[PDB]
C-alpha cells in the first residue's frame, strides 16, 4: 500500500541565501547575475499562504547586502586623514541671502603635498554642519575628528539607486501575494510563484519613501501592531506625489594633491551668489494625499477620533529631518511644513547640505561626499510615509524613520520564501 | 500546461502528473562564497534524497510502488478521500508525525527483499 | 586500446563502445573561489544529464532503448549511413534542430509507461 | 543496534547487513573556502562510487550479484573462511592486488551484456 | 561468483581538513560550526587499530588554526607606530619593594594629538623588559623597534581559551583510543569512533601544561624515542596540581588619543604600593606529584638509576621560564624552585610581565597587550610538563617547551583520522 512519489508539489517555510540579479555603481555593479528578460511567474489556484511582512528574512538579507556593498565600494578610495587639522576660518558674506548667513565657512589650512618636505596653504568651503570651533575664535576642526577616520568616496562611482531583483537558489521558490488590500499579516488567497523579485531600487531615505511602488487601489496603512505606540506605521499611497529638490548654487570644484597619486576634492568658490538648498511640494497634492491617509487611518482609530499631524521630536539631524541623497549630493529638509494640521502654489521645505556622512546608525566609518559641480536639480515620487503615533478623543501623529529595514520592509512585503519538499508518501492499491 | 508548482492546489490525483515539473527544478569574494555555498546545499539536498529513493529500492523513478501495508493508524481514509478531495500541502500535514515510522519500514522490506533475491540465484 | 575522445572520427557503430571512456572523464582566496567553481560547475552539469536519463527511464545505462518511433522528419536516412557513414560529431550537427523535440516524446512516452505499471500491479 | 561502523570487527557475513548504516553517512572566507572544498570532496567522491557502479550494471543496489567468475587465484579460500571468519578490513587486505583486475572485468562484461540486451530487442 | 557490496566497514589512514565547532574570542567566535548536544560514540568490538601520536596530521592542522585565527584578530586593531619614539625614562620609585626595584620605568614622550598639527606631552609606565636603553642616559626606545611594528590587541577581545570540537567531514570519521596506559604508539584495542574530539582549549604554555586532561590511573611517560636526548618527553599526570597566580598591584588605565578614531591605553599611575608577581604551587602536593614521575621514568632508565631534576638551561625569556597568559596578561614565571631535587607551606615562583609579545616563534609580528585594571588573580591545574633529558648512573631530567605542537600533542594523542572506503568485492555463490 506505500507507494513513494518524488516530484511532489509540496513545500515549508525556510530562509535562505538569494541571490541579486539585474539587468560604477556603488551597490550592485559586476558582482550580479544578469536577468533573465522574459522572467516567469504562475499563478497558483486554489492556494491560500499565511505571510507576514515583520518577520520576512528577505528584509534583513537586503539590509546586510546593501551594507556590505556599501562598505566595498569606499574601501579603495583615499583616505582624508591629511585633513583633520586645525582649520582657520571666517564667513562666507559675498552676496548672501538672509537663509545663508552663517552657513558657509572659508577656511584656510596646511596641507600635505606630494613631497614629505613640502606643505601648501590651501583654502576651500565647508558648511556649518561639517566643523566644530574649538578654543582663536576662527580656529574649527572637521567634525568627525574626534570619533573616526574618514574617506573620500571615489568620484566615478555613482550613488544612483539601480533596481536589484532577488532570486531564489535551486530548490527554492518565492511565493508572491498578489492579493490587494493586503496588510501585511494573515493568509491571502491570489498567491503566484516567482523566479525573482521584481526590481527594487535601494533608496536610502528617513520620514517620507521615494521612488518606491504604489498601492492598486486604496492608501493602506500597515503596522506590526496598530495599537502598539511603540511601533511604526507604514503607509503607501495609491498615487505618487511629485517633489522637486534643488541646491541653486553654481559650485565649482578643485583638486588638492595631497601626496603620491591622492587628491582631495574641494569645495572652490560658487559662482553667482548663494541660496538656500530647497524642495517643493504641490500642496494641493499633498492635501489630496493626506486626505486618503486620514480616512484611512480613521478605521483603527475611530471614525468620530480627531486625527492630528504634527512635525517630528527632537533627535539628531538624521532622524527630525527627511534625509535624502540626489544629485550626488545629501539634503536634509525640514518636513514640519508638511506634518501640520488638524485633520487635512506649492509648499517650500528648507534643506541643508552636509559633506560629512555618517551612514545607517554606525560610528567609526565616516565618508566625505566630493562636491559636485554645477546646479542640481531633482524630481522624484514620494510613495509613502513612516508615521509614528503619539499616544483620549485625539491621536497624534508625527513622521519617524531612521531604521532601513523599513524601507525594504515596504517592498518586500509580497515576498516569501519556501523551501521545496519533492518526496511523499500516499496509499495507493498497487504492490511491487 | 501548469508550469512549477502549478498543481500545488490541485488534488493529488490530478497532481503528481507534473512530477516533472517539480522534479527538474531542483537541479567581492565574500559573494562568490555565499553562492557557492548555495549551489553546495543544492547539490547536498539533491543527493540525499536520491540516496534515500536508492536504498528503498525505487532508483530512477518518480511513481514507485513498495512492498510495505499502510497501517490504518497513519490516517484511516479510503482513497477516495485520499486522492480525489485532499491536495499535497493538505496530506502532508496529516502524516507529518508518522514520516519517519514509515521510512523505516520501507528501508527494513528492502534488505530483506534484497538479501531474498540473492538467495535465488 | 583508444583512450579518452579516440574514438571521435570513427563511425558511430565503431563508436559506442567506448561510451565508458568518455563517461569516466566527466567526473589567494580568490583562485579558491575559481577552482570551486570550476568543480561544482562540473558537478552541476554531470547531474543534469543524469536526472534527464531518469525521468526518460534510463537510470544507470549507458545505451537504453526506448519506445518512441522515430520520425523520418527527423533524418531520412537509413541504419546502414547512420552507423557505418557517419561520425557522431557528423550526426550530432545533422538533428540539431530536432533535440527537443526528441527530448519532449521520451519524457512522455515515460511518463505513460511509469502510470500504466503502476495499474497491473 | 549497532551505529556506523559498529560492525567493522563482525564477520563479512554478520556485517554486510549493516550497509546502509554506512552509506548514509557518506552523504574568514578562508575558513569558508576550507569548508566549501571538504564539502564539495565529499559529493565527488560520492559520485565517482555510483557512477563505477553504474558502469558495472548494480545502480541503486547495495548487493549487486554480477556475471564475472571468481579467479582462485585471487583468493583460494572456501565461502565458510571468507564468510564466517574474516572480517571486511582483513579482506580488503588479502585482495587488495586484485581489485583493479576484478574491476574492468565487471566493466567489460557489463558492456557485453548492454549489447546482447540490444540485439535482444 | 563476484558479488559486489556497497557500504562496507572499512577504511584508510588518511589527512583531511577538520572542521571547528563549538558550544569576543581570539579564535572560535562566529566562524565555528555550534555542536550537537548529544553527540555519538560508538564502541567498536574486537577492533585493533594502530595508532601514532608523533605523526598524527590533526596537530598540524590544530596549529595552523590556532595562529591563523590569532592573526586575524589582530588585523583591525590599532597600529601603534606613533609609539615607536625616544622615550625620557626614570625610575618609579615611590614604595617600591626591593624585588621591584628598578622593575618599573615611568617614561615620558611626544605622541600625536588627533591633528595632525599638534603634538601631546604624555606619560606611561613600562615594564623594563619592555624597554631598550640608548645612547642621555634616560633615552629609552621600545624592544620592537629595530624590528616590527607593533599592534594593540584590541581591549574587547579576551584570550580565554574556549574549547574547540574537531569534527570529521563526510566519508571521515575519528577513532578513538580508550584504551588505559596507551602510551601513543603501536596497536590499541578499545577503539570507538565519534563524531567529534572532545572540547580541547588551546592553552598557550611553555614548560608546564596547564588546564588539560588528566590520565586515568598512572601518570604516564610518552616520548617519541625514549632513548633519543633530542627527544621531548610528555608526562601526563594522573591528579591536578593546583597553582594559584596573581599580578598584587591596582593598575590604573588611561586612554591617549593618537589620531582619528584611534587610542592607546597606557598604565597610568599605580594604587597602592608595588610588589612583585608570583605563583603558589603547593609544596606537598608537587612533591607527591613528582614521586609518581620519577617512579614511572624508572622504568625506562632504571630503578637503581639515579633520577635528578635541574631547571632549565639557558636561552631567551619564552624558553627559560613558564610562560603563560592569564588574566589578560603575559606572565613569565621563573621555575627553578619547582625543578631542584635528587629524586624527589607553598612553593613561591617569582614572575615578570611583559606588554610586548611575539607569539610563537615569529619576528616581524609584535603585540602590545593593553593593561588590565585592577588586581589580577588566576586559579589553574597543572596537569603534566614537558621535560627534556640531559645526557653513567644518573640522568638529568630539565622543563622543556616553545613549540606549541607539544602542548596540543598531549590532548590529540588519543585520535586518528581515516578514510571510509564502502566499495569491495567477495565471492558468492550466486549469478547474476
Ligand atoms: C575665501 O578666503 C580666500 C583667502 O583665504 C579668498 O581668496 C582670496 O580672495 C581675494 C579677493 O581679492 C584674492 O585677492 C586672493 O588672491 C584670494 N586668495 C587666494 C588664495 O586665492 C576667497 O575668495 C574666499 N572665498 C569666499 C567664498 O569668500
Ligand atoms: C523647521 O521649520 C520650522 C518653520 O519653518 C522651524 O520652526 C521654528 O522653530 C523655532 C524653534 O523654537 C520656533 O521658535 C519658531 O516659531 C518655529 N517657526 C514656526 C513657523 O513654527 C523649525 O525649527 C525648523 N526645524 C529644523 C529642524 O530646522
Ligand atoms: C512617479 O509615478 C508615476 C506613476 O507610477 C511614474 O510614471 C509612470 O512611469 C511608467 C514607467 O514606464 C510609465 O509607463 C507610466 O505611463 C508613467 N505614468 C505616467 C502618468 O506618466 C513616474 O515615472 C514616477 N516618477 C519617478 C520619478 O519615478
Ligand atoms: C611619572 O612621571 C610623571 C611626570 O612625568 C609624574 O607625574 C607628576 O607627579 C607630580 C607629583 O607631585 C605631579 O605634581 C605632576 O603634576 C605629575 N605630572 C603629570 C603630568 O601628571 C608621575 O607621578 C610619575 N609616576 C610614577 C609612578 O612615579
Ligand atoms: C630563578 O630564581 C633563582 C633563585 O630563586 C635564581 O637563581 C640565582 O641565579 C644567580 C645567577 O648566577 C645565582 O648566582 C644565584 O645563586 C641563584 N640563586 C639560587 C638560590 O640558586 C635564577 O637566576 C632565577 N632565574 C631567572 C631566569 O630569573
Ligand atoms: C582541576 O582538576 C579537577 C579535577 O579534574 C577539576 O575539578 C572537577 O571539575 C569537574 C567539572 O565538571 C567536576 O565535575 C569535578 O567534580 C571536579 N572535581 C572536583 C574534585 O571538584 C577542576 O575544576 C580543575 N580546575 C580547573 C581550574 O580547571
Ligand atoms: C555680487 O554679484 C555681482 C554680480 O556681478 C558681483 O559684481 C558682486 O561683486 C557680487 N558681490 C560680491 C561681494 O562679490
Ligand atoms: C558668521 O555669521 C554668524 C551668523 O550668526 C555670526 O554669528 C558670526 O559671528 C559670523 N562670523 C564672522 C567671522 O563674521
Ligand atoms: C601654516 O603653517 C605656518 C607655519 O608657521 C603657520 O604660521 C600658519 O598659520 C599655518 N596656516 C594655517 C592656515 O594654519
Ligand atoms: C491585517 O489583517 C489581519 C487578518 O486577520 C488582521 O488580523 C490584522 O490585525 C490586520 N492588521 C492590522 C494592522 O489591522
Ligand atoms: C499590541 O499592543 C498592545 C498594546 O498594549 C498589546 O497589549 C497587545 O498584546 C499587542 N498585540 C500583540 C499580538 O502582542
Ligand atoms: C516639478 O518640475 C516639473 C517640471 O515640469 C513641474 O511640472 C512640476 O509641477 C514641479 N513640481 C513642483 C511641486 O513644483
Ligand atoms: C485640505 O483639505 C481640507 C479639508 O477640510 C480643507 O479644509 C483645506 O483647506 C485643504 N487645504 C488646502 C491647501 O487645500
Ligand atoms: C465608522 O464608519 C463605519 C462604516 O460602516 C460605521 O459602521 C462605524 O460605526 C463608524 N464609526 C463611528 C464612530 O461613527
Ligand atoms: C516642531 O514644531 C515645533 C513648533 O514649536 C518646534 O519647536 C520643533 O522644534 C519642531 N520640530 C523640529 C524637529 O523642528
Ligand atoms: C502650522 O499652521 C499654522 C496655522 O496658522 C501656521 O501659522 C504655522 O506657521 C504652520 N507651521 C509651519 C511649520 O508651517
Ligand atoms: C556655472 O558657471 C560656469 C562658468 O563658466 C557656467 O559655464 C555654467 O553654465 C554655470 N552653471 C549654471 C547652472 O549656471
Ligand atoms: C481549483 O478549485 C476548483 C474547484 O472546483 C477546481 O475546479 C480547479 O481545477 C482547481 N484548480 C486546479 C489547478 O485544479
Ligand atoms: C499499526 O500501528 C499501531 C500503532 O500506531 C501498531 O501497534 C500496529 O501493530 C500497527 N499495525 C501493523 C500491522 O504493524
Ligand atoms: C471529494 O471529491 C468528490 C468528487 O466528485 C466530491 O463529490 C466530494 O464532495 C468531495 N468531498 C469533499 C469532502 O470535498
Ligand atoms: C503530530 O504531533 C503534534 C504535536 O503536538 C500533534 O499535535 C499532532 O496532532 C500530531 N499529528 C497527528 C496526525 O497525530
Ligand atoms: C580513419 O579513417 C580510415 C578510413 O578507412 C579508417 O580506416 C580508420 O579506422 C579511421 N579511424 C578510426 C579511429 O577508425
Ligand atoms: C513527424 O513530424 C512531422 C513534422 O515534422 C509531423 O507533422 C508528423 O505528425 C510526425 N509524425 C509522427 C508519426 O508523429
Ligand atoms: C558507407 O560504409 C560502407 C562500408 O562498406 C561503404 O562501402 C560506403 O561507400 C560508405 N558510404 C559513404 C557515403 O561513405
Ligand atoms: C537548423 O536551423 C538552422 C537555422 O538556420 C537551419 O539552417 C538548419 O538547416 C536547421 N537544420 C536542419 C537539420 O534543418
Ligand atoms: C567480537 O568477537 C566475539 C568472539 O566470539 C564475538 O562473539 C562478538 O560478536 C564480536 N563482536 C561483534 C560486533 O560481533
Ligand atoms: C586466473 O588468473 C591467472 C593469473 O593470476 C590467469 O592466468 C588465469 O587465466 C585466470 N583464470 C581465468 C579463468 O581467467
Ligand atoms: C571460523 O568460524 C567457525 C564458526 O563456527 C569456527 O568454528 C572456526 O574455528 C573459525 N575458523 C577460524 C580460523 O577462526
Ligand atoms: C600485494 O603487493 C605487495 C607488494 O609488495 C605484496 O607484498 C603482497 O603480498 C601482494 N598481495 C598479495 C595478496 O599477493
Ligand atoms: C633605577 O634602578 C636601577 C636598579 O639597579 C638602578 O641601577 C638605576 O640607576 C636606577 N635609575 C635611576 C634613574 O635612578
Ligand atoms: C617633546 O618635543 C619638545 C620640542 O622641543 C622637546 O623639547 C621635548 O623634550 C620633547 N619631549 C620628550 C619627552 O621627548
Ligand atoms: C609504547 O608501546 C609500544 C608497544 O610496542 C612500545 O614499542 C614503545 O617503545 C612504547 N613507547 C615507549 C616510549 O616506550
Ligand atoms: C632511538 O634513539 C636512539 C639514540 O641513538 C637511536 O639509536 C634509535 O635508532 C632511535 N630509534 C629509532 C626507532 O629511530
Ligand atoms: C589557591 O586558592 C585556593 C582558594 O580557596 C586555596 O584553597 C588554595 O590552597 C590555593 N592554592 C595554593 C597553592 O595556595
Ligand atoms: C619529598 O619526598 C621525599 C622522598 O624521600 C622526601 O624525602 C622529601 O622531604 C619530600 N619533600 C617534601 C617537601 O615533603
Ligand atoms: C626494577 O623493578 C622490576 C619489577 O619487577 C624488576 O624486575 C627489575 O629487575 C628492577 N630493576 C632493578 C635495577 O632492580
Ligand atoms: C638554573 O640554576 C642555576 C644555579 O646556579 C642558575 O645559574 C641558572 O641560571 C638557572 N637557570 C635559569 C634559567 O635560571
Ligand atoms: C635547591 O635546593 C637547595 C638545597 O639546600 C637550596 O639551597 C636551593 O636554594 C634550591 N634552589 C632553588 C632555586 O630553590
Ligand atoms: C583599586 O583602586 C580603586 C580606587 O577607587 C579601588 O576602588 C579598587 O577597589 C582598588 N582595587 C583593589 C583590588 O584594591
Amino acid at each position: 500500500w506505500v507507494t513513494v512519489y518524488y516530484g511532489v508539489p509540496v513545500w515549508k517555510d525556510a530562509e535562505t541565501t538569494l541571490f541579486c540579479a539585474s539587468d560604477h555603481n556603488v551597490w550592485a555593479t559586476h558582482a550580479c547575475v544578469p536577468t533573465d528578460p522574459n522572467p516567469q511567474e504562475i499563478h497558483l489556484e486554489n492556494v491560500t499562504e499565511e505571510f507576514n511582512m515583520w518577520k520576512n528574512n528577505m528584509v534583513e538579507q537586503m539590509h546586510t547586502d546593501i551594507i556590505s556593498l556599501w562598505d566595498q565600494s569606499l574601501k579603495p578610495c583615499v583616505k582624508l586623514t591629511p585633513l583633520c587639522v586645525t582649520l582657520q576660518c571666517t564667513n562666507v558674506t559675498n552676496n548672501i541671502t538672509d537663509d545663508m548667513r552663517g552657513e558657509l565657512k572659508n577656511c584656510s589650512f596646511n596641507m600635505t603635498t606630494e613631497l614629505r618636505d613640502k606643505k601648501q596653504k590651501v583654502y576651500s568651503l565647508f558648511y556649518r554642519l561639517d566643523v566644530v570651533q574649538i578654543n582663536s575664535n576662527k580656529e574649527y576642526r572637521l567634525i568627525n575628528c574626534n570619533t573616526s577616520a574618514i574617506t573620500q568616496a571615489c568620484p566615478k562611482v555613482s550613488f544612483e539607486p539601480i533596481p536589484i531583483h532577488y532570486c531564489a537558489p535551486a530548490g527554492f521558490a518565492i511565493l508572491k501575494c498578489k492579493d490587494k488590500k493586503f496588510n501585511g499579516t494573515g493568509p491571502c488567497p491570489s498567491v503566484s510563484t516567482v523566479q525573482c523579485t521584481h526590481g527594487i531600487k535601494p533608496v536610502v531615505s528617513t520620514q517620507l519613501l521615494l521612488n518606491g511602488s504604489l498601492a492598486e487601489e486604496e492608501v493602506m496603512i500597515r503596522s506590526e501592531n496598530i495599537t502598539n505606540n511603540a511601533k511604526n506605521i507604514l503607509v503607501q499611497f495609491n498615487t505618487p506625489v511629485q517633489i522637486n529638490c534643488t541646491r541653486p548654487n553654481n559650485n565649482t570644484r578643485k583638486s588638492i594633491r595631497i601626496g603620491p597619486g591622492q587628491a582631495f576634492y574641494a569645495t572652490g568658490d560658487i559662482i553667482g551668489d548663494i541660496r538656500q538648498a530647497h524642495c517643493n511640494v504641490s500642496k494641493a497634492t499633498w492635501n489630496e494625499t493626506l486626505g486618503k491617509v486620514v480616512k484611512q487611518l480613521r478605521k483603527h482609530f475611530g471614525n468620530n477620533t480627531i486625527i492630528r499631524f504634527a512635525n517630528s521630536s527632537g533627535g539628531d539631524l538624521e532622524v527630525t529631518t527627511h534625509s535624502f541623497n540626489c544629485g550626488g549630493e545629501f539634503f536634509y529638509c525640514n518636513t514640519s511644513g508638511l506634518f501640520n494640521s488638524t485633520w487635512i502654489d506649492s509648499i517650500t521645505l528648507p534643506c541643508r547640505i552636509k559633506q560629512i556622512i555618517n551612514m545607517w546608525q554606525r560610528i567609526g566609518q565616516a565618508m566625505y561626499a566630493p562636491p559636485i559641480q554645477g546646479v542640481i536639480r531633482c524630481v522624484s515620487n514620494i510613495t509613502g510615509l513612516i508615521l509614528t503615533r503619539d499616544g483620549s478623543t485625539t491621536e497624534t501623529f508625527r513622521p519617524g524613520g531612521g531604521d532601513m529595514r523599513d524601507n525594504w520592509r515596504s517592498e518586500l512585503y509580497k515576498y516569501k520564501v519556501v523551501k521545496i519538499e519533492p518526496l511523499g508518501v500516499a496509499p495507493t492499491r498497487c504492490k511491487r | 500546461f501548469l508550469g512549477f508548482l502549478g498543481a500545488a492546489g490541485s488534488t493529488m490525483g490530478a497532481a503528481s502528473m507534473t512530477l516533472t515539473v517539480q522534479a527538474r527544478n531542483l537541479l567581492l569574494t565574500v559573494w562568490g562564497i555565499k553562492q557557492l555555498q548555495a549551489r553546495v546545499l543544492a547539490v547536498e539536498r539533491y543527493l540525499r534524497d536520491q540516496q534515500l529513493l536508492g536504498i528503498w529500492g525505487c532508483s530512477g523513478k518518480l511513481i514507485c510502488c513498495t512492498n510495505v501495508p499502510w497501517n490504518s493508524s497513519w490516517s484511516n481514509r479510503n482513497l477516495s478521500e485520499i486522492w480525489d478531495n485532499m491536495t499535497w500541502l493538505q496530506w502532508d500535514k496529516e502524516i507529518s508525525n508518522y514520516t519517519q515510522i514509515i521510512y523505516g519500514l520501507l528501508e527494513e522490506s528492502q534488505n530483506q527483499q534484497e538479501k531474498n533475491e540473492q538467495d535465488l540465484l
